[PDB]
């Protein structure tokens, strides 16, 4: 048996880990380091103990292997662009075996790297087989590195929770598991791979994975490594892990797996699957009940008031019938065509054979669409650099209608007018940007000082940024030289560093007119600069414009099966924005309407230059355009000679290049999708559609309703005359001028109307969402890099983005919060070896994710799985279980351990710290508050980390106007007041002088950070484990003073029998309890949650939500208004500005949730998309006078007061793992008088 | 020279209660706002007068006490404050109908008066008062109020 | 330019000779103000035409347009080097003698000369909206100081900016080279006038376009990675406009074996 | 409008726009003590709204005095140094027969167009401009300036 | 503290068939004939 | 179009006082919801008609 | 007294909707319904 | 008001090719087709 | 000669034909 093979300490865990025992820390080490000590090879034995009765049967034409030599030809100069067989997007990876170039690493014997003599003739000499060779090694290890670890480790975990059952937890809706180990054609298509990686009894796993990169296997002669099957076990991996946390059926499962046995068969395995993306959600998801008998339950949501403020209701349930069915066609004979010539039609006809028994609108229903849902391979797919580059940023739109050349006037220095005869969509597209520029350019909100210094803290990148190469090897060009390091400089080119550079007349200068020489470098600060009234513009047409308020609640809406919806998808938005019609009629449109403002005002530091101005043949006379005009004159400079790119991939070896196209990497292509659509449902269409019905339709439809625009995405919901709607007259003769009407301007419009909705990647089918599993997919994690970055507690943060990733999905918890826990404790056990010295290492205890957010399964006194997986991260959630056992641990360590002398008031003479401490409680929660990245080492030339002279100049960048007198003024007054008078911080409030610091911290935050930093990081990290601090929190230990206990459950806010979410079905025990007790759709009131955040303007560099706390942790206080005007001018704002901000923060109309925020307490991304609006403020009760004591009246305090403790309340209510109930404060030790100044004392810090 | 803090120490030091649920302190406060604003709409309505027969200064609106709101709104009652102040700053032929529309769309309840025409009522929005004709008789003569 | 049509004017005639009067009628449309509906049909039979030859015949063409050494190229629009994405700068051009009754006296010429306003048309259609600079302000500036020239009384001082290959590459790729010693090859040629490039500039190893060239059955390609700009040349630097890469010694070859790409860094001599 | 003044100047309150702003304020004092107001506010914030308005009516400020004052002549200096001359037409408080619905120019003869007798909407080109001011812009610049 | 969990899905389930009286069942067979007309149709008039 | 936010933002601009045990504003915000919330009871009480 | 007075006082269009809207739709879908309206004389609060 | 005053007074001479040229135009092409023109009397405003 | 270059220039300050052809030669 499976259970019996595994090693003592795997059997003891997976033991603990299923339920049985609760699992202490010796359980936890003693099973953390048997994973990495013994080969990792060794996990693909248990394959062969459990008996197997699937019909899959693997071909022996896997193994076989076109070479790479023939798939992998340098075509260009030093281009390793693959020669495609059969096409250009045959590219991915070549299915070749790594056979011969490998040479064995002497530390693991049998598996070899890349040959040390191959990758010198690459470096040194091109071998146009000798970098052909490196580059199929850099890149087959790459593709084989897009996991999250090694995926044999990944496997390990779901043989734990597979070794045993689950342990009934004894709720009523406890479903026990359908899934049969012996019965899965995923792990039994991995035994029968794994045949051939067999010498003599031992199993060799194709490709050991290293934090470089892949370390491939070296066969004995007369067998192949091929790639592929190393990707092969990658997906069939993500297969077995998505069909034991989905309950998927067996046949279903099956069907997935020779969708990939087909795949590694062929030529490529990545292209195979590329090809066939798609062909699995139109099997299912597209097509479901277009059969007759269709009906069931399906919600009705409301569109309050349309045209903005987009507040969706959830109003009623609606009773289907075989009229409103889908009126679209089913995708059987478009995708099986497709799917036909792969050879797997017989995978088609079964999952149509599974969908015709699922004909009305039920729970097993919209479970099925799931499980067909995360068939796709979720892999992620790499490609050559340069390759990559070739293929997909440089395809010029084809244009069915250019603009002629005799519809511009004559010239004004670079940029031309449209003349007002040409009418069309470029005429629309022109009157909606030179109206927009013409309210830019006579506007007072940007010649404010803070405004000015926002703006250009949205150029230096506070996330993203790209590797920029510099600017002095580009202002060779120029005169002006750029800055260098005053001691040793560590940031390289950071786009920080850009503005560091050139930082002296405002980030630019009139002299620094040599902005066109190289741009947009990717595999800069004065472009981005250059192009500030051109995303000026675009934030103007995008007035109306998150995703668990804007999205979540219309994909609901517009998939009910009322109004029929088409979702129109613009695939390659960026490389359709061409100076040869989209980017002239743009810059020509804004230098005419830049032409209202002051002809001679001066824009953001860039003067008021003249201009030939020729577009009269008769009279040309040099002309003063404005400030915002002479950008246009070198944008329109910029656009036309496209974007240079100077990609320099690592994966291939000499691939250095330069490429100019006309596509960038703001939001202008997402500000042309609503004018243009605007022109269409207006203009366009009710010009010619040849139908009577289909023009009177579009008459009565506007864009600000009827079209929801985000990105290159969005959502055309049709007028109520909606699903009585001919599809042979009306849809499909509306979707077809449509797509003609996007091609005469190179658009290519991607239309594919179902009664689905698809808007940015979260699909729902009949007002029930269906999250996409391969989306994010269990074993898969992009890199994007050769060498990735990994020291060690950086997978701790990867843990439980790979928990609670999967939560938002409705994914089966037991199956899956095992696996968790399985996964988390593998990252508790790490290293480092020094180079030159002794290997260091450390151990998590567990308590430590508990306190990241994963739920535990089984403490000592309780019943297994009685926490939900909702359950909130940090002290709402210690508080959370600590309330839920403190009648046990206090009656266990009443009888166990010698009682105190002296009384903690929350316990009583029971003596309980010195019993948490046992069970490893504090030792796991003062190991997660210790940091996790390696601090970057202090090191500089010269002061002792004081006078560093590119930290102090990026403030130069940021200080122009004399705001820098406000930031002076700010921490001076702050500090005179705070630190003598009262509310004495010693830390800063929120101040301006903390985000230079931040883009230092945010730019020094170099790679391989020394091993005289990572050594300290371990030491460090061991001294909080040995002695974490018996005493707990400063905020936990007053939060365990209220007792919260919870009564029967609240009536219900959705008819628990309409699906909304995928699955949530009483196969789901407490998932579909959350989602029903409360509801979706999360707009609730606005004295709990509209968006206010009183400030709204911060500077970037600075948290929204400190200043917001800040700015009502005095206001709790006895705050003099001094201290109001002091933070606020340390943030910048003017002393007018600021002053109407502090008289407005009063406790009395402030979001409940901004009040919990004071004291940390948040409401987590665990049920940010459930609606805990109505459930904080109805219910969830304070006081409720009776029930609770009169010890715990908050009397005239409760204005602050309630909100912490109605937080308290639903945390503890979201932790427990059934259905959402009202929780009632029952006591405070201590009076609440007495913890409301307790609070005021840490409020002062 | 605009300097709004005295506008703001004048409000602000009203002496209001921190145990009702509405400030109204904090809620005039809160509509008039510090968004950037160097106050150039004054100078862009007092511009606007030696043009007045090129460019008339509509009100903003987004600016109005919106219907399917009572007086007791407290939002919804400084805002229509503020638009009787703002008043005769616009050079709008037909503002102050829409000032006076805006009260009496606030309180159509109580207070029921007689527009003009048909095609409207007291609880239509004040924005589509923009006609001459549709100016109501006792905005006109306030005889006719009882 | 139309060195594309070293592989196309009798391929887009004969990709119109079906369309009568429309193309006929279209022709009149260019020639007189106004434009009509036949134009449409015949631009959309060239753009349908022009993107399935011409930009790959311009993709493939790519290190002769750039990589020669010192090039100069023409085309007919800017679309003609950005479609197929060829990194030079692409300054546009008006000249100021009218083109048009310039071309309608062509002799000899493919098809009629009023294939050639057809043909004109269609390369106007597509040069994307950007004040044409006037083409005098180019003239004056790589034909411009060699007017000087006949007038300095001072004879010219050749200095070139050389590249050197290391010299066992050579050898390593089928190549034979004589003596095994570091070849020198003369990237860029200049002529300064008075010995004050040398002064200074010379063995000054300016390296912000580190040079990397590649040598081919019978020619080499120089490609400057950080590429190299017109003005940190110092002035009366004069170099000579269309420049081909030269081996200094090509006696030290033999053999010309195999193919292969090097990099140097390179300086002034 | 008055005549320039020479002498040190002081925020007044006896112009025609600080008697209608301490009105607006005089008539909401009324409406939020009315008797359809005061059953569903609290007795207490209505002090408070009482409190601020009152506190507005009596701010310091300069701009009543600007306008009455300063602004004429500030306004008749500048309209002989602008590109463009002032076009206006005459202004109309309050009265239903004589709002400019439209300002019209035309640059065709109507007489020999035998266009003798239409109305002048038809033979003449209307300007339709409006440009959209906000309240709480300018109530800020109006009871806050000095 | 499992038992009161179980009382609280009791708690769920009296609400479940709470809402189930208020708008109960309809079999969306028979909602079916009760909309178009056209499904049971008109008898051959005409032969 | 039923938009249960109207009534509902009519009940909550009422300002009481924080010092009563029992408020009245949140007696019946969370008594005014329906049982599942499904106001399509009232298209069924004009569909009886 | 104050949650009632915000009762009276909302702008609903139900009230208008009942009177001027609602029997116009009646008299529509009493023919289009497969079923024809089976109705009884309504008795305003007499007993009898 | 401000557009269709521009239709109003946007000269055009097809009213005058209509009255003027076009009867001359007419007659002339009633000649040279060899179905000659077919017609009825066309009345204006007379319902008898 | 029917062009719209007269009307869509005053026409858009303030913002073939078969169908004529055929409703004369109807007459």
């Amino acid at each position: 048996e499976l259970f019996n093979a595994l090693p003592q300490p795997l059997q003891q865990l997976s033991l603990a880990l299923a339920g049985e025992i609760p699992l202490t820390d010796h359980i936890f080490e003693q099973a953390a380091s048997t994973w990495h000590v013994q080969p990792r090879s060794l996990t693909y034995k248990l394959l062969d103990h459990i008996p197997f009765a699937t019909p899959v049967v693997v071909p022996p034409s896997i193994y076989h292997s076109l070479d790479w030599s023939k798939c992998f030809a340098v075509n260009q100069d030093r281009v390793e662009r693959i020669p495609t067989i059969d096409n250009p997007d045959d590219v991915y990876v070549p299915n070749s075996d790594i056979g011969p170039l490998l040479t064995s690493l002497h530390t693991i014997p049998d598996y070899g790297f890349l040959h040390p003599t191959i990758e010198n003739d690459a470096t040194t000499l091109r071998a146009e087989r000798a970098r052909c060779a490196s580059t199929f090694y850099k890149i087959a290890s790459s593709q084989a590195r897009q996991v999250k670890l090694d995926p044999i480790r990944m496997l390990g975990f779901l043989l734990l929770v597979q070794a045993r059952p689950r342990v009934p937890s004894g709720l009523v809706t406890d479903q026990p598991t359908r899934r049969d180990p012996t019965l899965s054609p995923a792990l039994h298509a991995i035994w029968q791979v794994m045949q051939y990686y067999k010498v003599a009894g031992v199993y060799y796993a194709p490709a050991l994975v290293v934090p470089s990169g892949a370390i491939w296997w070296i066969p004995p002669p007369g067998k192949r490594n091929v790639v592929s099957v190393q990707y092969l076990l990658t997906d069939l991996i993500s297969l077995a892990i998505l069909a034991h946390m989905t309950d998927m059926s067996p046949t279903l499962e099956l069907t997935g797996v020779l969708m990939y046995l087909r795949a590694a068969s062929s030529h490529s395995y990545a292209y195979t699957l590329l090809q066939m993306k798609s062909v699995f959600p139109a099997l299912s998801l597209r097509s479901m009940y277009r059969n007759k008998g269709f009906g069931g339950k399906a919600p009705a949501i409301e569109w309050t008031e349309p045209r903005s403020k987009y507040k969706f209701r959830w109003t009623g349930v609606t009773q289907l019938h075989d009229g409103l069915r889908p009126r679209s066609p089913s995708m059987d004979v478009p995708t099986l065509e497709t799917l036909a010539k792969y050879e797997l039609v017989d995978i088609g006809h079964t999952i149509i054979r599974e969908r015709n028994a699922h004909p009305q609108h039920n729970h097993d229903s919209v479970r099925f669409v799931r499980d067909v849902m995360a068939l796709t391979s979720g892999m992620y797919l790499v490609r050559q650099p340069t390759m990559s580059v070739l293929r997909e940023y440089s395809q010029v739109p084809d244009i069915k209608d250019p603009i002629p050349p005799s519809a511009w006037t004559g010239p004004i220095g670079n940029v031309r007018y449209l003349l007002p005869s040409v009418q069309g969509p470029a005429r629309h597209l022109y009157d909606t940007w030179r109206a927009a520029a013409r309210q830019i350019a006579q506007d007072p909100q940007w010649h404010d000082p803070l405004n000015q210094a926002i703006m250009r803290a949205q150029y230096v990148t506070a996330r993203g940024g790209s590797s920029a190469s510099l600017k002095f090897a580009l202002k060779v060009t120029g005169i002006v030289l750029p800055e260098y390091d005053d001691s040793k400089v560590k940031k390289s080119s950071k786009i920080y560093q850009a503005a560091q550079i050139a930082r002296i007349a405002f980030m630019l200068l009139i002299a620094a007119i040599h902005a066109e020489v190289t741009m947009g470098i990717r595999n800069n600060v004065i472009q981005q600069a250059i192009s500030a009234p051109h995303t000026l513009v675009a934030n103007y047409i995008n007035k109306h414009m998150v995703v668990t308020d804007k999205v979540i609640p219309l994909i609901l809406y517009a998939s009910t099966p009322p109004n029929t919806v088409v979702n129109v998808d613009i695939k390659a938005c960026d490389a359709s924005i061409t100076y040869n019609y989209f980017l002239s009629v743009i810059c020509g449109a804004m230098h005419e309407g830049f032409e209202v403002g002051n002809a001679d005002a001066a824009f953001m530091g860039v003067p008021s230059t003249i201009v030939s101005d020729r577009r009269s043949p008769v009279a040309p006379y040099s002309r003063p355009i404005s400030g915002l005009q002479t950008m246009v004159q070198h944008l329109a400079d910029l656009y036309a000679a496209g974007f240079r790119y100077s990609v320099s991939d690592a994966f291939s070896s000499g691939n250095k290049f330069s490429f100019p196209t006309s596509t960038f990497p703001s939001t202008e292509h997402t500000a042309n999708n609503s004018t243009m659509m605007e022109y269409f449902l207006n203009v366009h269409a009710p010009s010619h559609v040849k139908s009577a019905s289909l023009k009177r339709i579009l008459t009565d439809m506007t864009i600000q309703r009827n079209y929801v625009c985000q990105g290159d995405d969005g959502i055309l919901l049709l007028p109520h005359e909606a699903a009585s709607k001919i599809s042979a007259d009306d849809m499909n003769e509306l979707l077809t001028c449509l797509r003609d009407y996007g091609q005469l301007f190179g658009w290519n419009y991607d239309i594919d109307w179902s009664d689905t909705a698809e808007y940015l990647k979260l699909y729902a089918l009949m007002g029930c969402r269906i999250p996409n599993t391969s989306r994010h997919p269990p074993v898969g994690k992009e890199y994007a890099a050769p060498q990735t970055d990994e020291i060690w507690p950086s997978l701790i943060d990867i843990v439980i983005g790979h928990h609670l990733n999967g939560v938002t999905d409705v994914l089966n918890w037991r199956e899956w919060l095992r696996f968790s826990w399985a996964f988390a404790c593998y990252s508790s056990r790490g290293g480092y070896t020094n180079p030159r010295g002794q290997s260091f290492s450390a151990q998590y205890p567990w308590w430590t994710f508990v306190y990241l957010g994963i739920p535990p399964i089984l403490l000592p006194g309780q019943t297994p799985f009685i926490h939900s997986c909702y359950m909130p991260p940090g002290d709402q959630g210690m508080f959370s279980i600590l309330n839920g056992w403190r009648d046990w641990l206090i009656s266990h360590a009443s009888t166990t351990l010698p009682p105190l002398r002296h009384n903690h008031p929350v316990w009583g003479l029971s003596d309980v710290p010195s019993l948490l401490s046992q069970f490893g409680v504090y030792a796991g929660y003062h190991a997660a508050q210790h940091y996790r990245r390696p601090k970057p080492a202090p090191e500089t030339a010269s002061s002792d980390s004081i006078n560093q002279i590119t930290s102090d100049l990026t403030e130069y960048l940021f200080y122009d106007s004399a705001l820098k007198a406000r930031v002076m003024k700010g921490r001076y007054n702050w500090e005179r007041l705070s630190s003598s008078l009262s509310l004495n911080v010693g830390s800063r409030v929120p101040s301006l002088f903390d985000v230079p610091g931040k883009w230092v911290a945010a730019g020094r935050d170099a790679e391989k950070p020394p091993p005289s930093s990572v050594e300290d990081m371990f030491t460090s990290l061991n001294r909080c484990i040995r002695r974490p601090t018996h005493s707990f929190s400063r905020l936990l230990e007053l939060y365990l003073r209220v007792h919260v206990a919870l009564g029967e459950s609240i009536p219900l806010a959705i008819d628990p029998d309409v699906p909304q979410v995928a699955g949530a079905d009483p196969a789901n025990d407490d998932h579909w309890f959350k989602y029903t007790c409360l509801g979706d759709i999360p707009s609730a009131t606005r004295n709990y949650f509209g968006e206010s955040l009183f400030v709204g303007r911060v500077v970037s560099g600075l948290d929204v939500e400190a200043v917001d706390a800040t700015l009502l942790r005095l206001k709790i206080l006895g705050a003099p208004p001094e201290a109001f005007i002091a933070v606020l001018n340390g943030i910048g704002m003017s002393d007018s500005e600021a002053h109407q901000i502090a008289g407005r923060i009063s406790l009395a109309n402030a979001q409940l949730v901004q009040i919990a925020r004071v004291v940390h307490l948040s409401i987590p991304s665990s049920w940010m998309t459930l609606n805990t609006g109505p459930y904080i403020h109805h219910h969830a009760y304070d006081f409720k006078p009776g029930i609770t004591q009169p010890s715990a009246k908050s009397r005239d305090k409760s204005i602050w007061m309630s909100p912490i403790l109605k937080l308290l309340c639903t945390s503890y209510a979201m932790t427990v793992a059934g259905p959402v109930r009202t929780s009632i404060v029952t006591e405070i030790d201590g009076s609440a008088a007495a913890l409301s100044g307790n609070l005021r004392v840490w409020m002062r810090d | 020279v605009l300097d709004p803090t005295v506008l703001t120490n004048a409000i602000t030091t009203i002496s209001e209660s921190t145990t009702q649920t509405i400030s109204p302190i904090s809620e005039i406060l809160r509509l008039l706002q510090p968004m950037g604003n160097d106050y150039a709409a004054f100078w862009k309505c007092i511009a606007s007068w030696a043009y007045n027969g090129l460019v008339t200064t509509v009100l903003s609106e987004d600016a109005f006490p919106d219907s399917s709101q009572s007086i007791t709104h407290l939002p919804s009652m400084w805002k229509c404050l503020f638009l009787t102040l703002a008043g005769p700053m616009t050079s709008d032929p037909h503002s102050p109908v829409k000032v006076f529309m805006a009260l009496a769309n606030l309180l159509a309840q109580p207070e029921p008066i007689a527009i003009g025409v048909p095609g409207m009522h007291q609880t239509t929005p004040a924005s589509q008062f923009s006609h001459p004709g549709v100016w109501p008789p006792g905005f006109l003569n306030p005889q006719l109020i009882n | 330019d139309s060195d594309a049509l070293g592989d196309f004017l009798e391929r887009l005639e004969n990709l119109d000779p079906n369309l009568l009067d429309r193309a006929v009628a279209s022709i009149l449309s260019p020639t007189s103000d106004t434009s009509d509906d036949a134009v449409t049909t015949v631009l959309d039979a060239f753009n349908a035409l022009y993107r399935e030859i011409m930009t790959p015949a311009q993709r493939a063409r790519l290190p002769l347009l750039t990589q020669q050494g010192r090039v100069l190229a023409f085309a007919h629009s800017d679309y003609e080097l950005l479609s197929a994405n060829i990194p030079i700068q692409v300054v546009r051009g008006s000249i100021p003698i009218d083109h048009v009754v310039n071309l309608l006296a062509r002799r000899n010429r493919v098809g009629g000369t009023a294939l050639q306003v057809l043909l004109d048309y269609c390369y106007r259609t597509q040069a994307s909206p950007l004040a044409p600079t006037p083409a005098g302000r180019l003239y004056k500036q790589l034909f411009g100081p060699w007017l000087m020239v006949p007038r300095l009384s001072e004879p010219l001082i050749k200095l070139r900016l050389v590249a050197s290959a290391p010299a066992k590459v050579l050898r390593a790729a089928g190549w034979t080279i004589d003596g095994d010693p570091p070849l020198e090859v003369s990237c860029l040629c200049a002529y300064v006038t008075d010995r004050a490039a040398a002064t200074a500039l010379i063995e000054r190893r300016l390296d912000s376009r580190a040079l990397v060239t590649v040598g081919g059955d019978q020619l080499m390609f120089v490609e400057y990675a950080p590429p190299l700009p017109l003005v940190s040349i110092p002035r009366t630097f004069l170099l000579p406009v269309t420049y081909v890469v030269h081996w200094v010694p090509p006696q030290r070859v033999l053999l010309n074996g195999g193919n292969v790409s090097f990099t140097s860094g390179l300086e002034w001599t | 409008n008055q005549p320039l003044p020479r002498l040190t100047v002081a925020p007044t309150y006896d112009s025609a726009m600080s008697n209608w702003i301490s009105t607006t304020i005089a008539f909401f004092i009324r409406v939020v003590n009315s008797v359809n107001m005061t059953a569903t506010v609290n007795d207490l914030t209505r002090r408070t709204m009482t409190g601020v308005m009152t506190a507005m009516r009596q701010v310091k400020t300069m701009t009543p005095f600007y306008i009455q004052h300063m602004c004429p002549t500030e306004l008749s200096v500048l309209a002989s140094v602008t590109v463009t001359p002032p076009f206006q037409v005459p202004f109309t408080r309050l009265v239903q027969n004589d709002v400019i619905t439209n300002v019209l120019v035309a640059r065709v003869d109507p007489a020999q167009r035998g266009d003798a007798a239409v109305d002048i909407r038809a033979t003449h080109a209307t300007f339709a401009a409006a440009l959209p001011v906000d309240p709480a812009a300018i109530v800020v610049a109006m009871l806050c300036g000095q | 503290a499992t038992p009161m969990i179980n009382n609280a899905i009791r708690s769920f389930l009296t609400a479940w068939d709470d809402i189930r009286i208020l708008s109960p069942d309809v079999s969306s067979k028979s909602l079916s004939a009760y909309l178009d007309s056209a499904v049971a149709n008109g008898p051959e008039l005409i032969i």
